[PDB]
């Protein structure tokens, strides 16, 4: 989950400011203009800080889950529990911050693609990696890309 | 030539008498119609990317990334501004469509007439044709014996 | 044609369906930071409202005329007919809203095309499709023109068939 809210029995010694930002909870991006288009739409799933594709099927209004390829729609950078909803940067909107890697094998200056899952992998391609692939827990990989389109 | 403003100082006082044809200088900055919805980045600035299409640059990783003149499969988008005095460029992404005036190849500029589809070479320069949709609006405008500029919209990756 | 299009001897006769008019208004779900822009358009050659439209520098300006989505620059989604000026949300925008239509039947989810005439159509008529346009609705006739709710997001990498 995006913010597991777990109770504590002590304070976790937090005073160093440098490697504090690469974390699963930090939502959003890293650099965010005043003129990006955001959209919320209702999700299945949990595509958190991944691609995302729109399905189209009582009949209900379209949704959106993990996806990408031909497919792809745009990119899901925060999620709201209770509502059930997830904010989403269209496809035509660029976008710099940390999404999911396949696995570690991303590095600097690598051209990455959104697989069937949303993640990100080495090569049409979607986004330039920036940085190395960063293991946060167990499986989980983040990277910091920069997303221009579809070549 | 490689500055936006012109290097040397002049020796006359302008007439300011006149009111066409007077946005000609290189030092033009900016588009000529722009929206207010516009989204701008900057970037340090690896040579003089001016009024060029820009691609992004990375060294070893001691230092932060750049933009440079560059085109073809690994354009970014377009630098419109350059401060001097901090090597910042201003770059309009591609995913925003930009409208002004770009330097153009000083080859075949004569053919170059409204209506001709452009795109961009490995210096940024744009030439008569890709993947990246862009038209000309005017005819090649002489500034400098190998300077070239002309009006030109671009929409996006085709 | 036109978009107002008259005096009236009676009055027309719940809230659903109440969208479907020709003049609604086109977005769907609008958005501040959504980039509009203003172009002439030829007032005998093609009435670009609700229609894909290209860019044709003049001799004179710069006119909007009805494209195919190989050439297309955006979306006519309003028209000042006094003035003859067509009002333009660029591709690089996405758009989710009503437009023009000549198919009566398409399904909701259906992939669909631009034609030369600035119009939605069924994306297997083979022509190579280089635009994302998706039904959001099935396309409703008013009494004779038809529409479509559609979502429009950018280009496509790879021409589809």
């Amino acid at each position: 989950m995006k913010n597991p809210q777990h109770d504590a029995s002590l304070l976790s010694n937090s005073n160093e400011f440098r490697d504090k930002n690469v974390e699963f909870f930090a939502s959003g991006g890293t650099r965010t203009s005043k003129f990006d288009k955001l959209e919320n739409h209702p999700f299945l799933g949990y595509p958190y800080k991944r691609g995302v594709k729109r399905v189209i099927q009582s009949h209900y209004e379209p949704h959106v889950e993990a996806g990408g390829g031909e497919d792809l729609y745009g990119i899901c950078i925060d999620i709201d529990e209770f509502s059930k909803t997830a904010t989403i940067v269209p496809i035509t909107n660029n976008f710099e911050g940390y999404l999911v890697a396949k696995d570690s094998t991303v590095k600097v200056k690598d051209k990455l693609i959104f697989n069937k899952d949303g993640a990100l992998e080495k090569v049409t391609i979607n986004a330039t990696a920036l940085t190395d692939a960063k293991q946060i827990s167990n499986e989980v990989y983040l990277v910091k890309v920069a997303v221009f389109g579809n070549k | 030539a490689l500055m936006k403003n012109p290097q040397q100082d002049s020796g006359l006082l302008s007439n300011s008498i006149d009111f066409r044809d007077q946005n000609l200088i290189f030092s033009n900055s900016g588009g000529v119609c722009t929206s207010s919805k516009d989204k701008i980045e900057n970037y340090p600035a690896k040579g003089y990317p001016y009024k060029r299409g820009v691609k992004l640059s990375f060294g070893d990783g001691t230092t932060e990334l750049e933009v440079e003149a560059g085109g073809g499969d690994d354009l970014y988008g377009v630098c419109s501004d350059i401060d001097e005095f901090s090597g910042m460029a201003t770059v309009i992404p591609i995913t925003n469509n930009f409208t002004g005036y770009l330097t153009l190849k000083k080859d075949g500029q004569n053919g170059v007439n409204p209506g001709d589809k452009l795109n961009f070479n490995q210096h940024g320069e744009l030439e008569k044709v890709k993947s990246v949709n862009a038209i000309a609006l005017s005819k090649a405008h002489k500034l400098t014996e190998d300077l070239f500029i002309v009006l030109a919209s671009v929409f996006g990756n085709r | 044609y036109s978009k107002s299009m008259i005096e009236n001897k009676v009055f027309s006769s719940c809230f659903k369906s109440k969208n479907e008019r020709v003049d609604a208004y086109s977005f769907a779900c609008s958005s501040y930071t959504d980039k509009i822009e203003e172009y002439l358009y030829d007032p005998a050659n093609s009435f670009p409202y609700k229609r894909g439209v290209k860019l044709v520098p003049k001799e004179n300006s710069i006119y909007v005329e009805v494209g195919a989505d190989t050439d297309m620059y955006g979306i006519c989604v309003d028209v000042c007919e006094f003035s003859c000026t067509a009002y333009v949300l660029p591709i690089t925008n996405n758009f989710e809203g009503y437009l023009v239509t000549r198919n009566p039947s398409i399904k909701i989810g259906e992939i669909l095309d631009i034609n030369n005439n600035g119009v939605i159509i069924k994306a297997g008529g083979g022509p190579p499709t280089a635009i994302n346009i998706y039904a959001l609705s099935d396309s409703f006739t008013i009494n004779s023109i038809n529409l479509i709710k559609v979502a429009i997001f950018g280009n496509r990498g790879l021409e589809k068939t």
